[PDB]
Parts: C-alpha cells; sequence; structure tokens
C-alpha cells in the first residue's frame, strides 16, 4: 500500500530536461562532456543522440 | 571592414532600424528579395531604396546596384552580413540584395522616408 | 582616391607624374601647403601624413584623433593646421612646434568642412550636425554657431 | 561576431547561426523514424 | 544583435510547442495526476453525447453542459484578466512613456509662423509638446512668430507635420538640426514687442542665431 | 594527444567495469584508425556501425594472453578492418614486454584484423610478430579478472565474457 513510486520523479526530470539549453554545436557538446567527463560518443551513437545524451546527463547536475 | 569597396556601409546602429523596416515591409508584402529583383525594380523606377550585403565575396556581382541607384537617384546602403539580411527579409537563405518598392497610402511611408533621409546624409 | 594612393599630375600629361603611397585605408582629404613644398594627406585610419615635393618622404604622420581624420585645414601663413576628425574633435596642430593648440569640440557629428579664414584669427568649422561653429585664434573660444543648412 | 539565438536567447557565433537555426529546431519526433 | 527567423520556422516552432504541450499533458494523464479530459460538449452535442442520459433529467443535463460552458468561458476570461496588466500599468507608464530616446542628441526645429495670434493653435501646439515630452520656446513679435522646439527625433517628426500640415500666414522650418545638450526649458510663452528683448532672452540660452536667422528670413521675403 | 577508448567488460552477464585503453596513434596510426571503427562503427555494412561492440574474448590463456574482439566469426577467426580487409603491421618498435598492452592479434604477417590480444605478461615471442595497438591506462583489474576466467579446451572460456559497451573516451 506504500507509494514505492519514483516514476513521477522521472516525468518531472523529463519535463525539466526538455527545458534545458543544449548547444547545437557538437564541439560544444563534446567540450561540455569533457568538462563533466562523459565520452565523446558510444559505439554507433550519432550526433542527434549525442545531443540527447548531453541533455539527459545535464538533467541531473 | 572586410571589404574596402563599401561606400555607404552602415554601422551597427541604424542597421537595426533597417532590418526592422525590412521585416515590416515583409509583413506588408513590400519588398523584392534578390539582386535580380532589386535590379528589375530599379529598372521599373518603383524602387525606393535597396539594401545589399558586403559579404558576397565577388562584390562586383552586386556592385552594379549602386551605379543603377545613382542613375535613378535611389538611396542605397550596405550591411555587414548577408545572413542577417536574408533572415530579416523573411527567407532562410543568405540574401545579398533586397529592394523596397512603393505602395499607395502606405503605413510605412514615414519610416521609409526617414530611412531615405538617414542614408542620404551618410554617403560622405 | 579610396585606395590610399596620392596621384600628382601635371597640367599637360594625362598620366599622374608622382605616386605617393604608404596608406591602405581610403585617403579622406588631400590638400597642398600654401607654400607649395609640404602636402598634408589625412586618411580614414586616424592619421594625417605629411609629404614633400623635394624628398617624397613621411614628414609628420600626425595622429591623436580617436576616429579618422576627414578634413584638414592649414592656415594662410602655414604656422598652424586644423585637422578635423570623425569623432567631433578638431585639433589645431602647430607646424613650428609639433603640438596641438586648439581643441575644436562642440559638435555632434563629424566635421566635414574645415577652412581657415584669411583674417588670421577666425576659423569656421561646419560639421554634420547642421551647424557651423566659428572660433578665434586669440579669444580661444566659440565665436558663433550658425545654423547654415 | 556574436548574434542572439531567436529560440534560446543566448550569444551564438555569427558563422553558425544558419545551421544553428537549421538544427536547433530539429523536430523531436523525427528522431524515432 | 538577434536575427528574425522566418514564418516557416515560426509555424514549425509553434507546432513544436503545441505538440510538446499535448504530449506532456497526455503523459501526465496516463500517470493520472489529472483526470482524463471529459469530452467538451455544447448545445449541438447535447443529445449526441449525453442524450440517452439526458432523457431522464433533461434540465439537469442542460444545466451541467451550460455549467461546463460557463467554466470554459470563465477560464478564458480570467486567463485574459491574469494576462491583463499592460492594460493599465503600461497604458501610460509602460506603453506610452517612451521619450523618443532623447539621451545623446536633441533634435531642434526652428519654425517661423507669420501669424500665430490664435490661442487655439498655441494651446494645441503646447499641448502637443507636453504629451510628447518635447522642450520648446516661443517668442512673439511683430509679424515674426519664432518657435524653437528641441525634443526627441520621433517628437520632432510628429511635430513637423503638425505645424506644416495640421495647423495653418505661413510656417517654415528655418533650421533643423541636433544639439549636444538641451538649451531651452519648458514650453513657455513670452511677448517681445522689440527685437532687443527677444535677442536678450535668446542670448540667455545661447539661441541668438535662431532669432537672427528668422529676422534675416523675414526681411528677405519682403524684397521679391 | 593520444586517442583513448573505453570498453565495459561483461563476464558471465556481470559487469567487471570499464577498461580505458589508449591507442598509440603515433607508432600505429592505422591501428588507431581501425580502433575508432572498433570503438564505434560507421555505415560499415549498408549503413551500420559495425565494430568491437558485442564482441567477446575467444581465447583466455591465464597470465599469458587475452585474445578476442572478433565480430565476424566470434571464435577468433574473424578478420575485418577499416582498410577493406586485412592490413599490414605499422611498426615493430612497440614490444609486448609489458602486461596490459593490447596488440593486433593475427595469424601471420599482414593479417591484422579486428582481433585484439591483451598481453597478460611479458611475451618476448610476441614481439615483432604483432604490433601493439595500444596500452590499457585503466581497468587492469577487469583485464586480470578476464585473464583469470576458467578456460576449457583450446583456451575457450566457459563463461561468456563479452563487451557490453564500447566507445571513445
Amino acid at each position: 500500500s506504500e507509494r514505492q513510486a519514483e516514476v513521477l520523479a522521472e516525468f518531472e526530470r523529463r519535463k525539466r530536461a526538455r527545458q534545458i539549453n543544449v548547444s547545437t554545436d557538437d564541439s560544444e557538446v563534446k567540450a561540455c562532456l569533457r568538462a563533466l567527463g562523459e565520452p565523446i560518443t558510444l559505439f554507433g551513437e550519432g550526433p542527434a543522440e549525442r545531443r540527447e545524451r548531453l541533455r539527459n546527463i545535464l538533467s541531473v547536475v | 571592414d572586410v571589404n574596402p569597396k563599401a561606400y555607404p556601409l552602415a554601422d551597427a546602429h541604424l542597421t537595426k532600424k533597417l532590418l526592422d523596416l525590412v521585416q515590416q515591409s515583409c509583413n506588408y508584402k513590400q519588398l523584392r528579395k534578390g539582386a535580380n529583383e532589386a535590379t528589375k525594380t530599379l529598372n521599373r523606377g518603383i524602387s525606393e531604396f535597396i539594401v545589399m550585403a558586403a559579404d558576397a565575396e565577388p562584390l562586383e556581382i552586386i556592385l552594379h546596384l549602386p551605379l543603377l541607384c545613382e542613375d535613378k537617384n535611389v538611396p542605397y546602403v550596405f550591411v555587414r552580413s548577408k545572413q542577417a539580411l536574408g533572415r530579416a527579409c523573411g527567407v532562410s537563405r543568405p540574401v545579398i540584395a533586397c529592394s523596397v518598392t512603393i505602395k499607395e497610402g502606405s503605413q510605412l511611408k514615414q519610416q521609409i522616408q526617414s530611412i531615405q533621409q538617414s542614408i542620404e546624409r551618410l554617403l560622405v | 582616391a579610396a585606395d590610399g594612393s596620392v596621384k600628382l599630375w601635371s597640367l599637360d600629361s594625362d598620366e599622374p607624374v608622382a605616386d605617393i603611397e604608404g596608406h591602405t585605408v581610403r585617403v579622406a582629404r588631400v590638400m597642398w601647403h600654401p607654400s607649395g613644398r609640404f602636402l598634408g594627406t589625412t586618411c580614414y585610419d586616424r592619421s594625417w601624413r605629411l609629404w614633400d615635393l623635394e624628398a617624397q618622404e613621411e614628414i609628420l604622420h600626425q595622429e591623436g584623433h580617436s576616429m579618422g581624420v576627414y578634413d584638414i585645414a592649414f592656415h594662410q601663413d602655414g604656422s598652424l593646421a586644423g585637422t578635423g576628425g570623425l569623432d567631433a574633435f578638431g585639433r589645431v596642430w602647430d607646424l613650428r612646434t609639433g603640438r596641438c593648440i586648439m581643441f575644436l569640440e562642440g559638435h555632434l557629428k563629424e566635421i566635414y568642412g574645415i577652412n581657415f579664414s584669411p583674417n588670421g584669427y577666425h576659423i569656421a568649422t561646419g560639421s554634420g550636425d547642421n551647424t557651423c561653429k566659428v572660433w578665434d585664434l586669440r579669444q580661444r573660444r566659440c565665436v558663433y554657431t550658425i545654423p547654415a543648412h | 561576431e556574436y548574434l542572439v539565438s531567436p529560440i534560446t536567447g543566448e550569444k551564438i557565433p555569427a558563422s553558425k547561426m544558419q545551421e544553428h537555426m537549421r538544427i536547433g529546431l530539429l523536430d523531436p519526433r523525427w528522431l524515432e523514424q | 544583435l538577434g536575427v528574425y527567423l522566418t514564418k516557416k520556422e515560426q509555424k514549425k516552432l509553434r507546432r513544436q510547442t503545441r505538440r510538446e504541450a499535448q504530449k506532456e499533458l497526455q503523459e501526465k494523464v496516463r500517470l493520472g495526476l489529472m483526470p482524463p479530459p471529459e469530452p467538451k460538449v455544447r448545445i449541438s452535442n447535447l443529445m449526441r453525447v449525453l442524450g440517452t442520459e439526458a432523457v431522464q433529467d433533461p434540465t439537469k443535463v442542460e444545466a451541467h453542459v451550460r455549467a461546463q460552458m460557463a467554466k470554459r468561458q470563465k477560464a478564458h476570461e480570467e486567463a485574459n484578466a491574469a494576462r491583463k496588466l499592460t492594460a493599465e500599468q503600461r497604458k501610460v507608464k509602460k506603453i506610452k512613456k517612451l521619450k523618443e530616446d532623447i539621451s545623446q542628441g536633441v533634435h531642434i526645429s526652428v519654425y517661423r509662423v507669420r501669424n500665430l495670434s490664435n490661442p487655439a493653435k498655441k494651446f494645441k501646439i503646447e499641448a502637443n509638446a507636453g504629451q510628447l515630452y518635447l522642450t520648446g520656446v516661443v517668442v512673439l513679435h511683430k509679424d515674426v512668430n519664432v518657435v524653437v522646439v528641441e525634443g526627441g527625433p520621433k517628437a520632432q517628426k510628429k511635430f513637423k507635420r503638425l505645424m506644416l500640415h495640421r495647423i495653418k500666414n505661413k510656417c517654415v522650418l528655418v533650421w533643423e538640426g541636433t544639439a549636444k545638450d538641451r538649451s531651452f526649458g519648458e514650453m513657455k510663452f513670452k511677448q517681445c514687442p522689440t527685437e532687443n528683448m527677444a535677442r536678450e532672452h535668446f542670448k540667455k540660452h545661447g539661441a541668438e542665431h535662431y532669432w537672427d536667422l528668422a529676422l534675416s528670413e523675414s526681411v528677405l521675403e519682403s524684397t521679391d | 594527444v593520444n586517442p583513448v577508448v573505453f570498453f565495459d567488460v561483461s563476464i558471465g552477464g556481470q559487469e567487471v567495469g570499464r577498461m580505458k585503453i589508449e591507442l598509440f596513434a603515433d607508432v600505429v596510426p592505422k591501428t588507431a584508425e581501425n580502433f575508432r571503427q572498433f570503438c564505434t562503427g560507421e555505415f560499415r555494412k549498408d549503413g551500420v556501425p559495425i565494430g568491437y561492440k558485442g564482441s567477446t574474448f575467444h581465447r583466455v590463456i591465464k597470465d599469458f594472453m587475452i585474445q578476442g574482439g572478433d565480430f565476424v566469426n566470434g571464435d577468433g577467426t574473424g578478420v575485418a578492418s577499416i582498410y577493406r580487409g586485412p592490413f599490414a603491421d605499422e611498426n615493430f618498435k612497440l614490444r609486448h614486454s609489458a602486461p596490459g598492452l593490447l596488440s593486433m592479434a593475427n595469424s601471420g604477417p599482414s593479417t591484422n584484423g579486428c582481433q585484439f590480444f591483451i598481453t597478460c605478461s611479458k611475451c618476448d615471442w610476441l614481439d615483432g610478430k604483432h604490433v601493439v595497438f595500444g596500452k590499457i591506462i585503466d581497468g587492469l583489474l577487469v583485464m586480470r579478472k578476464i585473464e583469470n576466467v576458467p578456460t576449457g579446451p583450446n583456451n575457450k572460456p566457459k563463461l561468456p565474457v563479452v563487451i557490453s559497451q564500447c566507445g571513445e573516451m
């Protein structure tokens, strides 16, 4: 009967992250990633999903 | 700056007013984008003033426009970037020349006359 | 011309006799000295160079203005020269000492017209602010601001 | 040369603003197809 | 400075915003933070949606649908009311208080009216400079009505057609230029029967050349 | 600077962590360029990023070698590179006398493909036969756990030790 649900946290982090500025420049993308420490890309991770991953990562910090 | 062959080249103060007038003429359907359409308007004698960009690397492709304005006694002025002029004209692609035509009883008559006056005192 | 070159031409040949180079910006004003030896060319790169007909060398590249020197005006005797810049500042430099004497401030736009009067004291500078300010070489103040055009 | 992004209101290089407007408005549902 | 994106990307961005809002709303409703949207119903849909349930108690059902209509209209009206701040606050303090940006240069127009006895014109003219926040000075004399208006460029542009096209004996702007600082104070009237009394008052603010230009223009017109 | 890669080792379904291996682009530019494809493929086959992602170590000789990275066959016989087939060795200046160095595993001269072999000890016999593609700057415990995996016949590991994720660090 307990809540045991953090899915509302997932929706709120999604809606905050959707309103988070991300540079449209891959260079900036990778500069910010190196600033935080994330890799330039994953195996078969193109530019659009690179920017999306950047957005998902700065959703926390 | 980038191009010495820039006689009426305007600074970053009245460029904002020029782009505002370009956008307003776009909302009123009162401009002809492109060098060819500007030249056609100058030939037809209905052009009031044309604005071009000093970023077209072979500037002589558009350096006949000031001569045509001199022939027709039409104000003419430059800007510092073709991309800004193109985007202000209402199109995404970089535009290097646009013209502003006439309209009977236009609500933009006062501003277009002010722009004509401002350019005409900047030639020297 | 606007290429920075100074062309000295004769009254008989269609070609320029002397080509005085040394400027990349557009040369705004070119006026010979009343004596005839010196030649003051003020350019739009905040500079006013001095050449000669005997040596054709840079005599006095007089700087000091924050903007480009649009018009230059030497005196009738040649002892002083009033150069007008594009920053509403007019410096009356001395041609015998090499220093500024009078600051012609009081206008809004650039001083497009500068010419020393032959009386030896009056100096009328008409600028782009639709006015013309007169100054005196002895009173060292503004004589009258005339709304010309 | 710096311009202002019409969508984010942040200083941007003037050289990139063309493809910046091309790509900053990249339609989100396009990513799945 | 910024750039003005075109109408194509205007429509595209509006569509992105609306689709974003719709998908966020639908995801929230799927979570259940708000109830699923009850079908919007009108009078024309009254028997299409609720008719089977509306036969038993028709007046209750029409009351409910009219209540839904009133709730929608009230949401719209109070949304406008919440958004309605410029209506009064801006009206004259944030929507009409501009001052024409007169900070670095004051445009000065010197006009010479041959006949300005009419107080109506004077009143309107002064009134026209008060709402425009433009400074001015007016000296009356024998067949020489000098008016030096120093204000913003938009106020000088709006006052140029007021004295030449909206008010009528002829008025001609003898000098149109700018100044570094303001010379004339508030729009006040002063009678000067002699030229010395006008020239001494013009010499207080250093505007003797404006009266000397008008006195020379009034004598040049009497020759030809 | 030298390019650094990253590969998360998954032995038996359990993640042993990520291993940071920096490829020596100065002594081997071709092997470093191939590693890029291994770290992340690109249209390799009809627009598919095929590479070292999903590959497994097919040979694990304890304290001797950990060879694998074959994405074609999976048993160590697969040979693929960015030069459309097998490529020659870059230089023999790098030796396998240091543990943790990952060389291009091959069956002979000019047969270096996608197979990479991390030397678990000092192998003097492997020096000159294969060129060292890079050195493991981090993740030595994961390499020691993968080298100490139980290997059956012909050094085949009985536990699935595959790379879950791979990319450029």
